[PDB]
Parts: structure tokens; C-alpha cells; sequence
């Protein structure tokens, strides 16, 4: 008395779609988006990356 | 190169929501500069391998979250007409979570699992947050009017 498999199944595809995001909150995702996308069309500050001067950039003469 | 390379370019992105999460550029200057020395002595706690912009929002909102936890912060406000106060004059009835599931949804296009990491919640809980939020836009986007009544009798009076 034995037993043997004949057939076999899957849950994935190692694949991917595309999709949409102006169709699910419409143009209002788009008005806040842009009253921000303002806040990017400009410079940055840089100190607080001088705060890493003193802990990834070091460096000493001679 | 250094975490200088995934910090520049998202750098001002604290402040690209920060601005109308507490309403003072005052508190955003200092939160995004005390996020960073919170992580001078930690720079372990501030990856970057899951998204480079889910590791700045987590920290960000750390130093929020433990400054009204302490009195050292209150409610959101304003100081503009058309940037800023449109995202307060509109929508001052929704509750302090789901606008922010609103930034995390319909300007970031991420999905609703790490949206769910960026607030604690399940993935479940933020497609809620975010249909409550639409709700309350599609159902007057300004609050020009409001009418509680739509009854009436006349055998009592």
C-alpha cells in the first residue's frame, strides 16, 4: 500500500501590474500634492548634516 | 557614500507636511533638526533599505508624537490663504490620523501595508482611514452650509 503526486498548485507569479491613483481620491490628491510640490521648488538647510561633521566625515592634517 | 546621500534629497520632505502638522515654521525647523540629533547616538535606528522616504517619515514624526505627549506641542493651525489654510479652512473636523492617512495616500501612492507601519495600525485600519477621509471631502470640500434637520411635526406644539 503507497502513494504517489500527480498534480501540483501556486498562490504567486514573480509578476506585477500597473495601477491608478487618480480614479480612488480623485483631483483632490493632486491639490495638496501641488500647494506642496511648492515647498520642494526651493533650496535646503544643511546643518544637520554638520551634525554628522563630528561622526562620519572627521578628518585630521599630517 | 555616508547617510548624507539618502538624507539631502528627502531632507526638506519633513517640512513638505510638517508645515500644516503642527502650523509654525518654528516648531518644523526644530523638530527636523531634533529628529536628526536624536539619531547622532543612534544612526542605527534611521535605515533607509525599506524606502527612502519610510525611514524619514518614522523618525519625524517621533519626536511629534513624544512632543504632545509632554504638552510641548497642541493642534495644528495656519499662518497663510491658499497653501496651507485650504488644508485647515476645509477639513477642520477630521480627526488628527486621517490626514495624515490622506498625505500617505493621495501624494505618495505608497502601499496601504507601510502606510500602516508609518501609524501603527493594520493594513485593514488605513484603507478605513482613507475611506473616511473621502467621505468627508466628497461630501462638502469647504463646509459652506450644514442642515441637521429634515423632520417635523405639529400634534405636540
Amino acid at each position: 500500500m503507497l502513494d504517489l503526486p500527480g498534480n501540483k498548485d501556486k498562490k504567486a507569479s514573480s509578476k506585477k501590474s500597473p495601477a491608478k491613483v487618480q480614479s480612488k481620491d480623485r483631483d483632490m490628491g493632486a491639490a495638496l500634492r501641488s500647494a506642496y510640490q511648492k515647498t520642494i521648488e526651493e533650496q535646503v538647510p544643511d546643518e544637520m548634516l554638520d551634525l554628522l561633521n563630528k561622526l562620519a566625515l572627521e578628518l585630521v592634517p599630517r | 557614500m555616508s547617510l548624507g546621500q539618502q538624507l539631502a534629497p528627502h531632507l526638506p520632505f519633513l517640512r513638505r507636511y510638517g508645515r500644516a502638522l503642527t502650523g509654525s515654521q518654528n516648531q518644523g525647523d526644530k523638530y527636523v533638526r531634533a529628529t536628526l540629533e536624536a539619531i547622532v547616538a543612534a544612526p542605527d535606528q534611521f535605515p533607509r533599505d525599506v524606502d527612502p522616504r519610510l525611514g524619514l517619515y518614522r523618525m519625524f514624526q517621533g519626536i511629534w508624537a513624544s512632543a504632545n505627549a509632554d504638552g510641548e506641542a497642541q493642534t495644528s493651525q495656519s499662518d497663510a490663504e491658499g497653501t496651507e489654510a485650504v488644508a485647515r479652512a476645509r477639513l477642520a473636523r477630521m480627526t488628527p490620523l486621517s490626514r495624515q492617512a490622506l498625505l500617505l495616500t493621495a501624494m505618495e501612492g505608497f502601499s496601504p501595508e507601510d502606510a500602516a507601519y508609518l501609524i501603527e495600525v493594520d493594513t485593514s485600519e488605513v484603507e478605513t482611514l482613507v475611506t473616511e477621509a473621502l467621505a468627508e471631502i466628497e461630501k462638502q470640500t469647504r463646509a459652506l452650509e450644514l442642515v441637521p434637520r429634515g423632520s417635523h411635526h405639529h400634534h405636540h406644539h
